[PDB]
């Protein structure tokens, strides 16, 4: 009879004396200070931590928690990897436009399509394009910039359009959130008053994996190239039927591709070994690494291991993986002449002021862990403005009506009648009437 | 226009209109046949083919489906789930997720949560030269509010309460029957039912009713539908690795614990490689017998594991072989039966049986002796 | 240091320890088992048994890690591709002369090989302590570990049967213990004059003498008849006086194991190969 | 292994050997190590480093190495220079003491154009293949039989190719137009880019347009072409924490105070057209 703080739910089927028990810190303890356990690290009693939406705590050597419900995620990247809402990993190369997410499942809201096009000679096909379907409002991602469509004459669901890092966020007022690479990369980030109501390629979010693959007609199947084939838009578009093996296609392009990729493996991630199981990126990048053989090869490569890098961030392990001769970015194109005030922050754990959040505007989700390049605004002008990417005084910042920038002082664009508006001196967006009929 | 498939459509009509051949206000297009603009309530259903008509039924693997208008309406039915402890290791949950653990300790395989119901352990231990080459030993079952506990080592020679027993034995609250001398067949009335395969490598598989989701916990996990919470540990919070989640279920305080292991032994072992691939890649070929399985059962899986345990293991021969028996016992499983699949690669015992005896690919339990007919009915445990 | 192999199945560590293992199936000659990661690895192949005097070498294969380089009797290959010596990558040179082949790396390692019996390796100090190849470890010890690791004193041939590799194809045979033949001392002064002639005078202080003669008294009566089996020794004796920095004479006589070349080629030792 | 310069033609000083090896499946070959005789000494330069061997015991022709910008500069007390980017790009300057005193890959250097065919036995050939395969230096490797052509080899990667070196005759580079003749370094581009076809193709196209922006910064015109998207630099790598001292200095320009210089030690070349990142130490 000797328990240690870890069998202490086996049972003892098959030192410290009788009472305490072995910790695994030293010196035997009694069972009310018994520590906890957790990705390798060793809490003692009465610890804090947080599990992407709530707060636990190490009480008796047992984890007490919040019960929140976090958001719903799926994934999107590299040549065709998918992950659902209810973590399933898997892969289709697919040329059409498919339905990532909606909700007319059998009267509904939106929906979110996307663009998969050839992207090399080996077959695989990679994403290009999104389009936001909103009420009647259209978004599209396109050529690193996006592009309202449509817009409804006066119902303009109220979204908002930001750069943050390298990444580009468009956030609906109604729940929903998209943050886009501007190359391939994707995550579609869900409300969870959507539970169990949307379908797609993304699953249907309803904490339950094993209905992931629920065809366009309600039918459970068990293929990949069945559930992907049956959400294609355009009827005419063909049928995909194998997945191809680029490294297999291409044998003389394995040899860097085995050798670039094995950072993933090296010391250099050696934190984040414990807490992000690296196969399923090494994977992926050999796989993306031995496909793009028709230029621009580097590119394929950084992103890759960028994606297993914000996993290691976002799960508390900030890494600083770039050098010289290894994916380089460059920062400082951004500054002015010659004063130093852009940084690049490897895992973006800075909260500044903008001109936005400056009155009283907040957003709904934590976006402190995309990396990129950050301002660091001096002392006599520090408002970051987003729309110009400029430190500026607290007053001259701008207007942001209608997801659009207007300068101070600049006479406000209206769609509406006999409603002139300016941008003060104040940063304030103000409207008079103008009785030339029709009156205040 | 709708089309009898992508329906509302006009929602998401980015275009304006020109002249044409049209439908009808109603009567949405016909896709999946071939009429023209038909009702609504005509649509015939499809599935990988045939063209079912709006009343056709049909029975999927686990629910049962009938072709409403356009759309099936579907409704579960039963089916039990299945824990599989293969090759040196590798681990096949209730809920898929796969994980190789390399352990070195008892470890409890799966116990029933109330207080006493049962409890399924498993050595798992160092098995060659270095700690990278792990084996099966021993099977340990406590049963009968853990007030028996029966033993099955890797020699055959299972024996009840440290003493050797005789096959069949057929009790009131479980029975044990050793059909062909390699392979043992446990049943228990609670619902747990267990094959054990004595060669060429030690393995075991696990199979549990459809009335017990999420009263099971250990090395199998929870069996609940969700398999990213698989690695739960007893203790609240979820793990990331394959190893942390592991070393909380030591039935021994004194063990250690292990580590991942993130290396190839197909690039440790080159003169292993060569050998490895030019075996294991049969899984692929079409004309080859495995080629027939292709329809059901995806093979890749297989195939990388059918590598890692040629080029890791140190009997390339045993490895490749056990690797290659568990293909052609998922496949035997959704009907398609790999008939005559040794004849190039694990001959090596086929022609050894003994003098009326032949190797038989369908050899059931009750198939048996005289005896086995004078009762007929004692001893024909199914499924 | 050096580690050599020449003769009729004859070793000599990295601590002299000089041996007999007549192995014939395959053999692991040298390794860095540093256990975080192996930098190199010398696998040696001898060969079916070409006749009682010789004892050749098939093919070898050298990996530095990254790259595997497969040595045969005509052709090297490297990467599964064949080159055409001399090859001049940035971290590896191969090169190929009529009496030898050489490779050298830049992580401290260099092999030189001719093609029929003789094969000598020579390390940098970095891999102290972490040899463990059919060479022994390279900790300077002599007969320390290689021999008595835990107190048992390991004879020859059962030390050479644990380092063998084991190839998933075909099963081979290790070699029997052989009854233990009578020490042939009969012919040690044959030996003793032979080596300590003329020629060799500027090296009995860089070599010791007490292990070739030794392995020259096998020789001797191990290989009846013709004189293919004793001459193959002062041959490593030599090359072992000209690596240290000496400079030997000429020995080989017309009746003293001559070799022959086209045109007024003669025949020397410690000379410019430019 | 190839001869690129050397003074014992027909009793000499030096040797400057180069050795190219295959890069690519197309059969074209590139530098990839350089190795320098001095007398007695024997420089090699090879994996982003200079390695000393067979130092002369008491001789030591003054010889100095030193790093300026992204390049490696060696130069020697007699009148040698060799410049070397650390991937391909090489370039051997010599006095002017050395005119007409030379033979190998670069010719003769005598102010006349029509000979520098000269073989390693003093004949004057009309053919390259015929030149060059005269100057190796181990008889048992083979000879040259033709030129191979990338893009044509390649179709497919001619688009991106043909696309991504049309740079060098957009408006980006319209100051150097009329200074440098672009023709001659869009065809290396657009040849380099048809060949990396193994891996890293990014590097071998920042090479070749920075081969063209340096002959533009030396003829003076600063051109400023990178940007985050084409072909970035990463200098503030090298500040401390976050002291901002380092910075790209788009062409060079700038003469700082280094400890040699402050000691009178000098140079006998201006290398003050190099790309790189500069250090701008501050006043403490
Ligand atoms: C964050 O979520 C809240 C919750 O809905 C959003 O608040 C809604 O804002 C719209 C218009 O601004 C109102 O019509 C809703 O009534 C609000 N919701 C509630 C519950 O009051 C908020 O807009 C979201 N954040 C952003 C930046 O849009
Ligand atoms: C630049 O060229 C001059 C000209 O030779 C070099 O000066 C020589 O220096 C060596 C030793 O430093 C003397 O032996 C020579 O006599 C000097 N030459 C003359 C003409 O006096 C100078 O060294 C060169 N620059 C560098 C950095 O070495
Ligand atoms: C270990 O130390 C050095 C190399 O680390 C070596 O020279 C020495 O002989 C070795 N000694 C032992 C006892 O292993
Ligand atoms: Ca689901
Ligand atoms: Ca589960
Ligand atoms: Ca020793
Ligand atoms: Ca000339």
């Amino acid at each position: 009879r000797a328990l240690s703080c870890q069998t202490l739910a086996a049972g003892y089927y098959h030192v410290c004396p009788d009472g305490l028990m072995d910790d695994g810190r030293g010196g035997c303890v009694v069972e009310k200070e018994c520590p906890c356990v957790h990705n390798n690290d060793l809490y003692s009693s009465g610890a804090k931590i947080k599990v992407d939406c709530n707060t636990c705590t190490c009480k008796r050597g047992r984890w007490v928690c919040t019960q929140a419900v976090c958001h719903g995620t799926c994934s999107i990247y590299g040549s065709g990897h998918y992950i659902t809402f209810d973590g399933k990993y898997y892969d289709f190369d697919g040329h059409c436009s498919y339905v990532a997410v909606q909700d007319y499942c059998g009267l509904g809201s939106f929906s979110i399509i996307t663009e998969n096009v050839p992207c090399g000679t080996t077959g695989v096909t990679c994403s290009k394009a999104i389009k936001i379907f909103m009420g009647r409002t259209e978004l599209k991602l396109e050529d690193k910039h996006r592009v309202v469509i449509q817009r409804d004459e006066g119902h303009h669901v109220a979204y908002t359009t930001r750069e943050v890092g390298q990444y580009l966020v468009v956030e609906s007022s109604t729940g929903i959130i998209v943050i886009w690479d501007k190359r391939t990369t994707v995550f579609i980030k869900l409300a969870p008053s959507y539970k169990g109501t949307v379908c797609g390629l993304c699953g249907n979010f309803d904490h339950r994996s094993n209905n992931d693959f629920t065809t366009r007609d309600h039918m459970v199947v068990s293929s990949e190239l069945d559930f992907g084939n049956s959400w294609k838009e355009a009827p005419t578009c063909p049928d995909v039927s194998t997945n191809p093996e680029p490294c297999s296609l291409n044998p003389h392009r394995r040899s860097w591709a085995e050798k670039q990729c094995s950072i993933l493996k090296s010391s250099v991630f050696s934190i984040c070994h414990s807490k992000v199981d690296p196969k399923p990126f090494y994977e992926a990048c050999v796989h993306d690494s031995c496909s793009c053989d028709t230029g621009g090869d580097c590119e394929c490569f950084c992103s890759a291991v960028a994606s297993y890098a914000q996993e290691c961030t976002k799960e508390g392990a900030c890494v600083f993986w770039r050098t010289p001769d290894l994916c380089p970015i460059f920062c400082d194109y951004y500054n002015p002449p010659h004063e130093c005030e852009w940084h690049y922050e490897p895992c973006g754990n800075r909260s500044f002021e903008t001109c936005r959040t400056i009155n009283g505007i907040h957003s709904n989700i934590s976006v402190s862990y995309l990396e990129g390049c950050y301002p660091r605004c001096p002392k006599d002008r520090p408002i970051y403005e987003e729309d110009l990417k400029k430190c500026v005084t607290a007053d001259k910042c701008g207007c942001y009506v209608e997801d659009t920038h207007y300068p101070p002082g600049a006479s406000v664009p209206t769609e509406e009648t006999c409603k002139s508006c300016v941008c003060t001196n104040s940063s304030q967006v103000v409207c008079r009437p103008e009785e030339g009929f029709c009156y205040w | 226009m709708d089309t009898c498939s992508h329906l509302e459509v006009s929602s998401l009509c980015e275009e304006h209109r020109m002249d044409g051949c049209f439908c009808p206000e109603g009567t949405v297009y016909d896709d999946i046949g071939d009429s023209g603009c038909v009702p609504v309530s005509q649509c015939h259903c499809r599935l990988h083919g045939h063209l079912y008509t709006p009343g056709q039924e049909i029975t999927n693997d686990c629910e049962q489906c009938v072709c409403n208008a356009g759309r099936w309406v579907c409704k579960d039915l039963p089916c039990p789930g299945t824990c599989a402890l293969e090759g040196g290791s590798h681990i096949t949950t209730f809920d898929g997720k796969t994980y190789t653990f390399h352990g070195d300790c008892y470890y409890v395989l799966a116990k029933g949560d109330h207080n006493d119901s049962y409890a399924l352990l498993g050595e798992l231990a160092p098995c060659g030269s270095t700690d990278k080459q792990t084996c099966l030993k021993t099977v340990v079952l406590l049963a009968d509010k853990k007030k028996n506990v029966v033993v099955f080592k890797s020699d055959g020679s299972v024996l009840l309460n440290e003493l050797q027993v005789n096959l069949p034995h057929v009790t009131a609250s479980f029975s044990v029957f050793r059909p062909s001398s390699y392979h043992i067949m446990v049943s228990m009335a609670i619902g747990v039912r267990l094959q054990v395969q004595l060669a060429p490598v030690m393995q075991l598989f696990v199979t549990l009713d459809q009335a017990s989701q999420g009263q099971v916990q250990g090395l199998c996990g929870n069996f609940n539908g969700l398999e990213g919470d698989d690695f739960k540990t007893a203790s609240g919070l979820v793990e990331a690795t394959g190893a942390g989640f592991a070393n909380t279920w030591k039935a021994q305080s004194s063990c250690h614990d292990k580590l991942d292991w993130l290396d190839d032994p197909c690039s440790l072992n080159i003169e292993s490689a060569n050998y490895a691939e030019h075996w294991c890649s049969l899984l692929k070929k079409t004309e080859t017998p495995f080629g027939r399985c292709h329809s059901a059962v995806d093979p890749a899986e297989y195939y990388k594991r059918c590598k890692y345990d040629t080029c890791n293991c140190q009997n390339n021969e045993d490895c490749l072989c056990a690797a290659l028996s568990s293909y052609a016992r998922a496949c035997t499983a959704k009907g398609v039966m790999l008939w005559g699949w040794r004849e190039h690669v694990c001959n090596k015992d086929v022609g050894s049986c003994p003098n009326s005896q032949v190797f038989l690919y369908n050899l059931t339990t009750c198939q048996q002796t005289c005896r086995s007919l004078s009762e007929a009915d004692s001893h024909c445990l199914e499924g | 240091n050096v580690c050599s192999t020449w003769g009729n199945f004859h070793y000599k560590t990295f601590d002299g320890d000089v041996f007999r293992f007549p192995g014939l199936c395959d053999y692991n000659f040298a390794s860095d088992c540093r256990g975080s990661y192996k930098e190199f690895a010398v696998h040696l192949k001898r060969g079916p048994g070409q006749a009682e005097a010789p004892a050749g070498v098939e093919s070898i294969l050298l990996t530095i890690k990254d790259d595997t380089i497969y040595l045969t009797r005509h052709l090297a290959v490297l990467n599964g591709a064949v080159v055409s010596t001399p090859h001049y990558s940035p971290g590896l040179l191969i090169e190929k002369s009529d009496a030898y082949t050489k490779v050298y790396s830049r992580a401290g390692l260099t092999l030189m090989w001719n093609r029929e019996d003789a094969l000598m390796l020579e390390l940098d100090t970095k891999f102290r302590n972490h040899t463990c190849g059919l060479c022994g470890d390279y900790n300077g010890l002599q007969s320390y570990s290689e021999f008595l690791s835990d107190g048992v004193l390991f004879s020859p041939l059962e030390f050479g049967n644990m380092q063998k590799i084991n190839q998933p194809d075909v099963v081979c045979e290790d070699p029997e213990e052989e009854v233990a033949p009578a020490s042939c001392s009969e012919h040690r002064a044959e030996c003793e004059r032979l080596l300590t002639a003329e020629a060799f005078a500027d090296c009995q202080d860089l070599v010791p003498l007490e292990p070739y003669l030794r392995a020259c008294q096998q020789d001797r009566c191990r290989c009846p008849g013709g004189d293919t089996c004793v001459c193959s020794t002062v041959a490593e004796f030599s090359r072992q006086c000209s690596h240290a920095g000496g400079r030997p004479g000429n020995w080989r006589t017309a009746t003293l194991c001559p070799k022959t070349c086209p045109g007024n080629l003669v025949y020397l030792e410690s000379g410019s190969p430019c």
